C-alpha cells in the first residue's frame, strides 16, 4: 500500500486538482486530510469542506475510509460525517485513486442519489420540497462552511 | 514523450509494475502481481471470463 | 481538440464539435479506452454530465478539460 | 532509450506498427494489420483460438 | 552460477541466470517462462551448432556472457 | 514487403550474428547475397559459403527463396544448392528473419538430419562410415569454400 500511496501523493503534487486538496497530516502516510470546495451552482457553493481519509493496509485492494468532518446538509451524509457511496464499499475499484474519490464526492453533492439515502428525513425533504432542501443546505453552508 | 510510453505500460492498480495480464473479453491489462485477486476489470467493471498472460518482446 | 482525464489519469485528446452530445462523447471514449458508456461518468468542474445535454450546453470551450470516473450509485 | 520501449511494442511480423491484438491462448501480440493473415502464432506456432483487441488505459 | 544471453526469435536479447551444469532442457524451460514459447518449439544454437536436450552447458563449453541463439524448431530434410 | 525488408537490413547493421552476413546485391532490395562461416570443430570449419536470397513480393507472409552458390557436401543440400529445410516451406513463420534463417541453415551443417535426406547417397555414407563422410566434407570445403 505504501508505494501506491506515495505514487498518488507524487501525482497530486505533479497535477493538483481544482477544488480538491489531500495529503498526509503528520508522518503517517495512511491518514490523510482533505478539503473540497463547494461546487459552483449548488447550495454548497462558496463553502469549504474538510474530510478525513484512512487507507487500509491492503489498499488499493480495499477502499479507503472517507468521512466529512464539516457539517453538511445532504441525504447521503449523516451527522457522524459518514457517506453513503457505493464506490466506498461494494463498487470500489482498485484502479480508483483519492483524486477520483474526491471528485466522485463533489459529483454527489450536486446530484444526490434518491436510492437508499443515509439520512431519510433529508431525502424526504429533497424528494418533496426542493426550495426547502436548497435553502437549508445553503444556510448550513453559510453557517458551518464559511 | 517517453513518459507517455512508460506510463502507458504501467499497471493502473499498483501504479508500479508493467502490465502482463490481459482480461478477456474487455481487453484491459494489469500486472501479474495485481491480477489474481480481480474478478471484475478494475478499469471497465467487465466480468473477467478469462485472463491471459502476455509475452511482449 | 478537447482533453479527457481517464479513470487512471491518462489524458486523451478528443475531436468533436459543440454539437456532439454527452452520449456521443462516451462512445468515442469507449472506442478509444474500451470502457462501456454505462460505466462512464463524466464531470465538468465538480458537476456530472448527463446523457441528453450537449458539450455546448455545459459551456465546454476549446481545449476544455473533462474528467472520467466510474459509474456511481447508493445512498 | 525511448527507442527501447518503442521496440517493445512493435509488431514482430511487419516490424512496423505497434501491437494491438493478443492471441489466445498463447498470449503473443501482433498489430491489427498483420492479425487477419495469421492462422498460427508466428512466435510460438500455437494455434490461434481467438483474437482480443487490447486497450491501454 | 553465471549469466548468459539468449537472442530471442523476435530479436530481443534476454539475460538468464544459469548453472554450467544446467541441462539444455533446463534453459528451454527458463526461456518458456520468459518468452512463452514451449520447449518443443525451441531450437537453441551456440557457435553455429544446435544444443541437444539431454546435455548441459558444460558439454558445449558455454561460459559466462555467452550468446545463445533461439530459432524455431526445424526439421531436417 | 519492402519496409519489412528495410527494417531487417537495419537490424543486421545493428546486431549481426557472428557467423553470417547478408545484404542486397544491387539496388534491388528483393535479391540478396549471404555469407555463412563454416562452424568450428566441424568438417566445414575454415569454410566460407555463399548463398543467394530472393524475397517474394508478399514477404514476410511467404518464405524467401534461399540456395547455396558455393558447392558443399551435405545430405540436406543438392548440387543445385537447394536446401531442404522445412522452415523454408511449410514450417515458415512470418516472424523469422533472414538472420534467423541463416543461423538455422548453419546449424544443419553440424547436425545433418538423416531423416528424409535430399541426397540419399550422402546420408548413406554419413550413416555407415562417418570417418569417410568427414573426409569428403573436409575435402569439399577445401576446394570450394576457400
Ligand atoms: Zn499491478
Ligand atoms: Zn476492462
Ligand atoms: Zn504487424
Ligand atoms: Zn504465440
Amino acid at each position: 500500500a505504501l508505494k501506491r500511496i506515495h505514487k498518488e501523493l507524487n501525482d497530486l503534487a505533479r497535477d493538483p486538482p481544482a477544488q480538491c486538496r489531500a495529503g498526509p497530516v503528520g508522518d503517517d502516510m495512511f491518514h490523510w486530510q482533505a478539503t473540497i470546495m463547494g461546487p459552483n451552482d449548488s447550495p454548497y457553493q462558496g463553502g469549504v469542506f474538510f474530510l478525513t481519509i484512512h487507507f487500509p493496509t491492503d489498499y488499493p485492494f480495499k477502499p479507503p475510509k472517507v468521512a466529512f468532518t464539516t457539517r453538511i446538509y445532504h441525504p447521503a451524509i449523516n451527522s457522524n460525517g459518514s457517506i453513503s457511496l457505493d464506490i466506498l464499499r461494494s463498487q470500489w475499484s482498485p484502479a480508483l485513486t483519492i483524486s477520483k474519490v474526491l471528485l466522485s464526492i463533489c459529483s454527489l453533492l450536486c446530484d444526490p442519489n434518491p436510492d437508499d439515502p443515509l439520512v431519510p428525513e433529508i431525502a424526504r425533504i429533497y424528494k418533496t420540497d426542493r426550495e426547502k432542501y436548497n435553502r437549508i443546505a445553503r444556510e448550513w453552508t453559510q453557517k458551518y462552511a464559511m | 514523450q517517453l513518459r507517455r510510453l512508460q506510463e502507458e505500460r504501467t499497471c493502473k492498480v499498483c501504479l508500479d509494475r508493467a502490465v502482463s495480464i490481459v482480461f478477456v473479453p474487455c481487453g484491459h491489462l494489469v500486472c501479474a502481481e495485481c491480477a489474481p485477486g480481480l474478478q471484475l476489470c478494475p478499469i471497465c467493471r467487465a466480468p473477467v471470463r478469462s485472463r491471459v498472460r502476455t509475452f511482449l518482446s | 481538440q478537447i482533453f479527457v482525464k481517464t479513470l487512471t489519469g491518462k489524458t486523451i485528446t478528443l475531436e468533436v464539435e459543440p454539437s456532439d452530445t454527452i452520449e456521443n462523447v462516451k462512445a468515442k471514449i469507449q472506442d478509444k479506452e474500451g470502457i462501456p458508456p454505462d460505466q462512464q461518468r463524466l464531470i465538468f468542474a465538480g458537476k456530472q454530465l448527463e446523457d441528453g445535454r450537449t458539450l455546448s450546453d455545459y459551456n465546454i470551450q476549446k481545449e476544455s478539460t473533462l474528467h472520467l470516473v466510474l459509474r456511481l450509485r447508493g445512498g
